[PDB]
């Protein structure tokens, strides 16, 4: 992209390399939300995603991660404080690869996010969409296979490294 | 002989539905919150001399996905309706859960128990009289529980089975 930043996650399965997933972050349309995810991916504020887990993976739906504070699916924090408001609902959950914010209701964005593996249109207007997988959707499909119906993963899926691409 | 009962645990997020279920099934409590998607458990017990299999569906507190939640209620024979005694909104939410159950099952008389959980805590916002009056208005039992100390846990589930058995006599 000439305008939108690209970040990457190197995914691991019980510490073994699985592959790299890269994301286009839609700073052109969702700047505050995209900047949060960018900065948490570089770690430049002194905290962020590196080392954290995809704790909830449900085949047919999504891979959810991003809790680097409680490390158990309940936590998270943004670069703006513990939570920030829903920025806009311009973009919708149109299919696999969509990157969107997890939340606990209105205006509770922190750091948790999910990657859709199917269209999830019932989340439109409730979760802020701010990016999409650029490369490595096959790695996301591989992660999805470690999930289960209640989200528990059969092996521990982590962000072994992450950062911003030039 | 034995019988089998489909019990469904419902109520707002964080009130202790899972902690109550895990105490019944696994006889332990942890402070760590593990938010539910959906879990099912089975346990053989004896209640009032009569052996039965409990099939317990532990539901998430959320109320989207009406298609799935309606199916929970269609299949369920009795409902634990849980609130937390230090969470007034969770008590106010009880009415909605009960209305949904009555609608889905096409009945004003569905086996249910009102459960006021976390009674070990010093931060009460819902007093016992409030809950007893609400349960009285529904014609259902009220049981105060603590998943942490295990107070009332067996009573809540066993009372629900008693309620199902009374309903089946009608
Ligand atoms: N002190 C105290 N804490 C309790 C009690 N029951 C549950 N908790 C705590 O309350 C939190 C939420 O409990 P949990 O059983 O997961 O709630 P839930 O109703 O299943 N939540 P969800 O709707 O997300 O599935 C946990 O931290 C748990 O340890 C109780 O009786 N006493
Ligand atoms: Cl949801
Ligand atoms: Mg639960």
């Amino acid at each position: 992209s000439m305008v939108n930043p690209t970040v990457f996650f190197d995914i691991a399965v019980d510490g073994e390399p699985l592959g790299r997933v890269s994301f286009e972050l839609f700073a052109d349309k969702v700047p505050k939300t995209a900047e949060n995810f960018r900065a948490l991916s570089t770690g430049e504020k002194g905290f962020g995603y590196k080392g954290s887990c995809f704790h909830r993976i449900i085949p047919g739906f999504m891979c959810q991660g991003g809790d680097f504070t409680r490390h158990n699916g309940t936590g998270g924090k943004s670069i703006y404080g513990e939570k920030f408001e829903d920025e806009n609902f311009i973009l919708k959950h149109t299919g696999p690869g969509i990157l969107s914010m997890a939340n606990a209701g209105p205006n509770t964005n922190g750091s948790q996010f999910f990657i859709c593996t199917a269209k999830t249109e019932w989340l439109d207007g409730k979760h802020v969409v701010f990016g999409k997988v650029k490369e490595g959707m096959n790695i996301v499909e591989a992660m999805e296979r470690f999930g289960s119906r209640n989200g528990k993963t059969s092996k521990k899926i982590t962000i072994a490294d992450c950062g911003q691409l030039e | 002989s034995m019988t089998e009962y489909k019990l469904v645990v419902v109520g707002a997020c964080g009130v202790g539905k899972s902690a109550l279920t895990i105490q019944l099934i696994q006889n332990h409590f942890v402070d760590e919150y593990d938010p539910t998607i959906e879990d099912s458990y089975r346990k053989q017990v004896v209640i009032d001399g009569e052996t039965c299999l409990l099939d317990i569906l532990d539901t998430a507190g959320q109320e989207e996905y009406s298609a799935m939640r309606d199916q929970y209620m269609r299949t369920g024979e009795g409902f634990l309706c849980v609130f937390a005694i230090n969470n007034t909104k969770s008590f106010e939410d009880i009415h909605h859960y009960r209305e949904q159950i009555k609608r889905v099952k096409d009945s004003e008389d569905v086996p249910m128990v009102l459960v006021g959980n976390k009674c070990d805590l010093p931060s009460r916002t819902v007093d016992t009289k409030q809950a007893q009056d609400l349960a009285r208005s529904y014609g259902i039992p009220f049981i105060e529980t603590s998943a942490k100390t295990r107070q009332g846990v067996d009573d809540a589930f066993y009372t629900l089975v008693r309620e199902i058995r009374k309903h089946k006599e009608k």
